[PDB]
RNA sequence: CUCUUAUCUUUAAUCAGUGAAAUUGACCUUUCAGUGAAGAGGCUGAAAUAUAAUAAUAAGACGAGAAGACCCUAUGGAGCUUA
RNA sequence: CACCAACUUCCUAAACUUAAAUUGGGUUAAUCUAUAACUUUAUAGAUGCAACACUGUUAGUAUGAGUAACAAGAAUUCCAAUUCUCCAGGCAUACGCGUAUAACAACUCGGAUAACCAUUGUUAGUUAAUCAGACUAUAGGCAAUAAUCACACUAUAAAUCACCUAUAACUUCUCUGUUAACCCAACACCGGAAUGCCUAAAGGAAAGAUCCAAAAAGAUAAAAGGAACUCGGCAAACAAGAACC
RNA sequence: AACUAAUCCUAGCCCUAGCCCUACACAAAUAUAAUUAUACUAUUAUAUAAAUCAAAACAUUUAUCCUACUAAAAGUAUUGGAGAAAGAAAUUCGUACAUCUAGGAGCUAUAGAACUAGUACCGCAAGGGAAAGAUGAAAGACUAAUUAAAAGUAAGAACAAGCAAAGAUUAAACCUUGUACCUUUUGCAUAAUGAACUAACUAGAAAACUUCUAACUAAAAGAAUUACAGCUAGAAACCCCGAAACCAAACGAGCUACCUAAAAACAAUUUUAUGAAUCAACUCGUCUAUGUGGCAAAAUAGUGAGAAGAUUUUUAGGUAGAGGUGAAAAGCCUAACGAGCUUGGUGAUAGCUGGUUACCCAAAAAAUGAAUUUAAGUUCAAUUUUAAACUUGCUAAAAAAACAAAAUCAAAAAGUAAGUUUAGAUUAUAGCCAAAAGAGGGCUCUUCUGGAACGGAAAAAACCUUUAAUAGUGAAUAAUUAACAACA
């Protein structure tokens, strides 16, 4: 089936402007105490995440460097130092990593 | 590219068109345009109207105190104002417009007189009138527009250089044709403010010994609804004056009011039509 | 292309000022809007006649309203007052009405009387004085 | 359309220029010179049409009289079809007959 | 081609006099060439008309669509210069008065069918324009009352004339 | 098939990116009876009737593209067979 | 016992009488030349001298429509990196193609989208007396008996220069092919494409994200019945069988 | 308040005049599969042009094509299905611009050459064949400006009701009136062709006869011609696009048909000793569904036939259109073969289809008769028409005939303004409905009358009212779907 006229721009504009095609606007934004960059109340903020992953990718690469090889996963549990750190008693007999940076602000 | 340069010669008329009706030129004083000769201008004016005057007078008239200064400021870089004839020509119009209306509006009360006459001594009437007969084009002044206190006054500088020419006889036709033609159609509480009308009638029926009108409700339709009608008629002595119409019936109560005054003084709808008949 | 036009845009123009106040594309599309003015002409023509014809028709019916305040029928009303040798037409009769009512009620009863008159002439047979609003003035 | 929007530049003639000043003259050679020379001799242009005139048909075949002899192959190939199509025209087509 | 919107902001009007109201600011901005259609451009250029420059910046942060992102820097620029070269005191203090897409040029090409049969391809381009006019923005709309409304009607039936007569 | 049902994949629908085709006199594009060229959204008479989108059905627009076929004509053609 | 109703007729001003092939006459838009004019004009002489319509020609821009359709396996410590889940024509030669090869840099155009490049620019590359191609001493003389593991064995279609006789010369390595994700099909096309080795040790990825409606396509399972379906057991089946014209 | 766009002037070209030419372009390479430094192995256009087409068919025939000085003799003598057409010579005339190395009432980027180029691109090949550019004195001054200006969009979606407008109105919409345009049909369309919109381009051409304006005049004309008022000069005219075909010469067998030479592939199992069997590779293509601008201009998914032979496959060579090849399907010969493709003849021809660009005034048809390989066309009569000369016409029409037991005929009058002769010219040659009278028996013919609203009969080509066409807020009228169940 062909149309068997052409559609005028009035009613293409009445089509294309309706109510319903428009974007809504959004209620839902913040602002983050922390650094001060915007985000959804219902989400995770994004420079925030952001300063975790890139100390994570840190980590896992001296974790990656020690073991060597694949098939080297430990059977006992792991803990992360920083220089001017050294391993308590209840450390004992635990994987150390070690980093070379201070102990950021926020880690705990 | 076709040949010929007409088609050319054309479009350039257009593109002035097009250009004035988006940027429209600031307004400028015929003075400074083509084909102007002051001396023949000012001759014909005198012969439109049918009426003589002196050139040296009339002259005169259009000088302003405005345009002296400026000249003077140009010259360091005589003339004679119509300061003189202004005076005179206001305080006779104020005079002879008095004496036109209280022989037509005899009862009509003395400060209901001074309405009217300062209605149309005012800058709306005079200024409405002066342009209309090409008085701003031969004024002379240092701004343009002229305003309008400056273009008022220059107007009755011209009725006083033709009072002093051909006399006051002239001058009075000359302010019923030109003057009074200005209340045709106009109602008189338009051109005089009365609140509490009422009040007023009270006080004029007093003096005749009559007594306090009696309000009632004449007609009536559609009360309850919100597009009432209501007329109400003042009855004196159990005899009816006056009958009015409105949409509330304290609306309609004071256009009973007005009605009754116009009758009293005279300035009904269908008064007898003024008289321009008269040659002399 | 030894000769051409030179004068296509002031000939298109003489249309298209015709067809501003259109709707869509007949406004200023040459051959949409060329067949819209023309269409637009013949009826401005043929509507120069029948507005005569119109007006007629109102000054009737408001005839009709302003007599039957009255009592009377329009047909009554008009063909008694020109046995009365009134010649005013039917434009200035509306206006008496919306604007003399008093006029208008004053040739009302004229109109009943002749009216009434002829019911008794008709009645009334053999030779019998003639009604006094009833008597014709002559011209020679 | 869409029409220019500047004046184009100015054309300035010159009337009295030594062509235009004597334009006409010895067209009256043989009335005042005792007709030794016809005007027709004064002519300037293509050797076949010097004095002469005709419809396009009688043009095209008077020039192959006078030159086609030293016409190039290409040129002279359409003039033969000019002919022909010209023929067929005037001798079998029109509204009268 | 023109480039209008660009000299708009070389304006320069004469010095104010003392007893006038204080003449806002104006900053007209655009990005000329970009691949994408301007049918789609429209919805984000709508959507900002009449906003704070803060309030249009915290929703195209959460747009999805491609155009979010290059409107975005196109208002950062604006807020810029308006600073550094137009004499605007606070970056908070402004609202955008006009923005809206338009056509620009674009590339023809080929697409191809299943029979030996083809089609016209057009590679789109749009343009981007927006006006920021110094201060607050002006107050939203407000919908008639219901006495707003009558006393309209009153006035169509005083307006009423004897028509036709004389 | 009586007589159909359930599940998964592809399609479909929503979001992001890129982006064709036949088609198109203008359209502010309603129902019933009548008129008519077996024929009316647009003509006559009645009736109904706030404005715009999204997803579905195929009665109508004598719906679109048909190199689709049957009948006739032209002092238009071509292949075949001859006595 | 009337009224209303057509430029029919009268009135003020005017006018001087009834579809169409074809036929007779008065003007005029545009441009050029002669002679004039000087914000675009006059009298004459001329012509490629006027387009709402030829499924007209060329260019531009709409409608259908932001519609039909197109695409990248997962996580990470990262794209010539690791590990995991699944799939199963690969490596050479011939013919053809002609720099698509590799690195860096760009992010315009190209890939029907991104990432990344197959795109743009600049610089580089394929090495042979053995693999492959081309490669001029002369004149005479002369041939019964296939192949197939060739023995046995038959058969029928009857079947791949050598060696001698004389003449002449009497120490040599130059030249050319060599890359690749590639060719014929308008395309990075589910198509076509010879031979040798081998069958996973080589080579690869069906899902951009989400949702679980109708209709449409493909697969699998089904109570009781078993051709009642249909032009016809078409298609499907836990069947894949027999007979006759 | 602007995007997309638009404005521009010179690159070159066209037709004549003039003139022969001596232009034949470092080194090296090239006729070998050209552009490869040396021996193999020899090298060479063509017998008369045809057909389309005109003759309204076609068969003898058909200007130019197929060249031999201008002007005249002359479209004459002659030739010809004696018809379409074709067509001389004898004999007269002429030194011509003659540096005119120059000229243009020729074009200016859709024009003028196809051309910025025979390039890009398309085809195996012969061959076909495009598009477009724009500052200023200076860019060693940052690339210039100028334009409410096309369609299309934006700024700014919409608001009961209707060819979208017109009369209007205080008021945009509401009320009233109104069946889109061109062509074709029977003067009729809600029939059927054609059109998405914008810009540019795109179609009537000739002088025998006639009429008008001048010169001279028994003569006119600048040699050859016409003349019993003529002769000389000027002005006045007759379209565009579109086939299937036919002929000449090239180019094609890398697809397909068949053949020649040199090569190659065929596992496992059962039989035997084979155009045997089961079934892969490989070759083919029975049946069904999907797909239908598809992945594909013939495919994909399943299911099927052959598979040691008349088997399949590779490389190189051969046969060419009046032909070749064919286990004959009138199959195949580079996607479209009852006869390939390309260029040319060629602006082939088309009684058939479509189109054919400013205004005003005036007049006007019937579409009956005759012939025609004629009925989809044409010629003659008849009609109409423009001009001119000069004199009776139209309606009516007594008797008295001729007829047999209302058509001719046209005295005298009256109402009235036409009619004949001369000269020139096309178009048209099918109608439709109503009302009468017949004839073949609702159609089909023949004969007399009327019609083609803007009003009326509901809408309403054909019935009824209506002498042209203008302005007005005047008036009198016409036609006008309605009419008023027993006894007696
Ligand atoms: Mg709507
Ligand atoms: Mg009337
Ligand atoms: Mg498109
Ligand atoms: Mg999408
Ligand atoms: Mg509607
Ligand atoms: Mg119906
Ligand atoms: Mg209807
Ligand atoms: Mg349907
Ligand atoms: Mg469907
Ligand atoms: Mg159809
Ligand atoms: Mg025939
Ligand atoms: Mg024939
Ligand atoms: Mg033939
Ligand atoms: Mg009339
Ligand atoms: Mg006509
Ligand atoms: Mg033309
Ligand atoms: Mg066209
Ligand atoms: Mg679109
Ligand atoms: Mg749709
Ligand atoms: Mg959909
Ligand atoms: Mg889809
Ligand atoms: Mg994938
Ligand atoms: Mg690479
Ligand atoms: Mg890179
Ligand atoms: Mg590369
Ligand atoms: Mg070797
Ligand atoms: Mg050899
Ligand atoms: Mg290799
Ligand atoms: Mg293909
Ligand atoms: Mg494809
Ligand atoms: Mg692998
Ligand atoms: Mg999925
Ligand atoms: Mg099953
Ligand atoms: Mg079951
Ligand atoms: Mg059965
Ligand atoms: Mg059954
Ligand atoms: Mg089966
Ligand atoms: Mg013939
Ligand atoms: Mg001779
Ligand atoms: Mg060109
Ligand atoms: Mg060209
Ligand atoms: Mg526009
Ligand atoms: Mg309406
Ligand atoms: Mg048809
Ligand atoms: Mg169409
Ligand atoms: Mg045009
Ligand atoms: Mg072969
Ligand atoms: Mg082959
Ligand atoms: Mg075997
Ligand atoms: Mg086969
Ligand atoms: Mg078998
Ligand atoms: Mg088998
Ligand atoms: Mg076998
Ligand atoms: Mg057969
Ligand atoms: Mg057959
Ligand atoms: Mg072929
Ligand atoms: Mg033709
Ligand atoms: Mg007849
Ligand atoms: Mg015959
Ligand atoms: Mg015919
Ligand atoms: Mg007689
Ligand atoms: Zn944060």
């Amino acid at each position: 089936a062909a149309p068997k006229n052409r559609r005028t721009i009035e009613v293409n504009r009445c089509r294309r402007r309706n109510p319903q095609k428009l974007i809504k606007i959004k209620n839902n934004i913040d602002i983050c105490p922390e650094c001060g960059h915007l985000k959804q109340k219902h989400v995770l903020c994004g420079y925030c995440y952001e300063k975790v992953r890139q100390e994570t990718t840190k980590i896992r690469q001296q974790i990656g460097a020690q073991e060597g090889g694949p098939f080297r996963a430990p059977s006992v549990e792991t803990m992360v130092l920083y220089t001017g750190e050294k391993p308590s008693e209840k450390d004992q007999g635990k994987r150390i990593v070690e980093r070379n940076i201070k102990r950021p602000s926020w880690f705990t | 590219v076709k040949k010929g340069f007409r088609a050319a010669f054309r479009f350039q008329k257009e593109l002035e068109r097009w250009r004035l009706l988006r940027c429209p030129p600031p307004p400028v004083r015929r003075s400074e345009k083509p084909n102007w000769d002051y001396h023949a201008e000012v001759q014909a004016f005198g012969s439109r109207l049918q009426e003589t005057f002196s050139l040296d007078l009339l002259k005169t008239a259009f000088i302003n105190s405005c345009y002296i200064k400026s000249e003077e400021a140009k010259r360091q870089s005589n003339l004679k104002d119509n300061q003189e004839l202004f005076e005179q020509g206001l305080s006779f119009s104020h005079r002879c417009l008095t004496q036109f209306l209280e022989d037509e509006f005899p009862d009509l009360p003395a400060e209901g007189t001074e309405s009217l006459v300062s209605f149309l001594t005012g800058e709306a009437v005079v200024c409405h009138v002066a342009r209309n007969l090409a008085v701003e084009q031969l004024t002379l002044s240092a701004e343009f527009p002229v305003p309008l206190p400056v273009l008022r006054q220059t107007f009755f500088a011209v009725i006083g250089a033709l009072l002093q020419s051909s006399g006051p006889e002239r001058a009075a036709l000359f302010i019923r044709d030109f003057l009074i033609t200005q209340m045709t159609g106009k109602e008189l509480f338009e051109m005089w403010t009365v609140v509490n009308p009422m009040g007023l009638l009270v006080e004029e029926l007093k003096k005749r010994n009559i007594s306090a009108p009696e309000s009632r409700l004449t007609r009536q339709s559609g009360s309850t609804t919100a597009l009432p009608l209501y007329f109400v008629g003042l009855y004196c002595d159990r005899k009816l004056i006056a009958e009015g119409p409105g949409e509330t019936v304290l609306v309609a109560e004071e256009e009973a009011a007005r009605v009754a005054l116009r009758k009293l003084y005279g300035f009904t709808e269908n008064r007898r039509p003024w008289d321009y008949s008269k040659p002399k | 292309l030894r000769n051409r036009l030179t004068d296509r845009y002031w000939r298109v123009q003489e249309v298209l000022k015709h067809a501003q106040h259109f709707r869509g594309r007949k406004n200023r599309c040459y051959r949409l809007a060329v067949r819209a003015v023309t269409r637009a002409f013949v009826k401005c023509t043929k509507a120069r006649r029948l507005k005569k014809r119109n007006l007629r028709t109102l000054w009737i019916n408001r005839i009709t309203a302003a007599s039957q305040e009255h009592g009377l029928k329009y047909p009554a009303f008009i063909v008694n007052l020109i046995k009365c040798q009134v010649e005013l037409n039917r434009k200035v009769l509306v206006d008496l009405a919306i604007y003399e009512p008093k006029t208008f009620k004053s040739l009302a009863a004229l109109a009943k009387r002749r009216q009434q008159e002829g019911f008794a002439a008709a009645l009334g047979d053999g030779k019998e004085p003639e009604g006094i609003f009833s008597r014709v003035v002559q011209y020679h | 359309a869409f029409v220019r929007l500047t004046l184009p530049p100015p054309k300035v003639v010159d009337r009295w220029n030594e062509k235009r000043a004597l334009f006409g003259v010895y067209d009256n050679i043989g009335i005042l010179g005792n007709f030794e020379k016809h005007p027709k001799e004064l002519i300037k242009g293509p050797v076949w049409l010097r004095g002469w005139r005709g419809n396009e048909l009688q043009r095209c075949v008077r020039k192959k009289k006078f030159v086609g002899n030293r016409m190039f192959i290409e040129d002279l190939h359409n003039l033969n079809k000019r002919i022909s199509y010209l023929y067929k025209h005037f001798n079998r087509h029109g509204k009268y007959r | 081609i023109s480039r209008k919107w660009e000299k708009k902001n070389k304006i320069v009007y004469p010095p104010q006099l003392p007893g006038e109201p204080r003449r806002p600011a104006e900053i007209y901005h655009c990005r000329r060439q970009i691949k994408y259609s301007k049918d789609k451009m429209w919805y984000l250029a709508k959507m900002i008309r009449g906003m704070s420059i803060d309030q249009a910046l915290a929703q195209l942060e959460f747009n999805d669509k491609k155009g979010a992102q290059i409107i975005k820097e196109v208002l950062l620029e604006a807020q810029d210069m308006a600073v550094r070269d137009h004499n605007v005191e606070f970056r908070s203090n402004l609202h955008i008065a006009e923005s809206t897409s338009g056509r620009g040029q674009c590339l023809k090409r080929i697409r191809y069918h299943g029979r030996g049969r083809f089609g016209i391809m057009e590679k789109v381009y749009c343009h981007y324009f927006v006006k920021l006019v110094e201060g607050p923005p002006p107050p939203p709309e407000v919908p008639k009352t219901a006495v707003d409304h009558a006393k309209d009607y009153i006035q169509q039936l005083r307006s009423r004339t004897i028509i036709h007569t004389l």
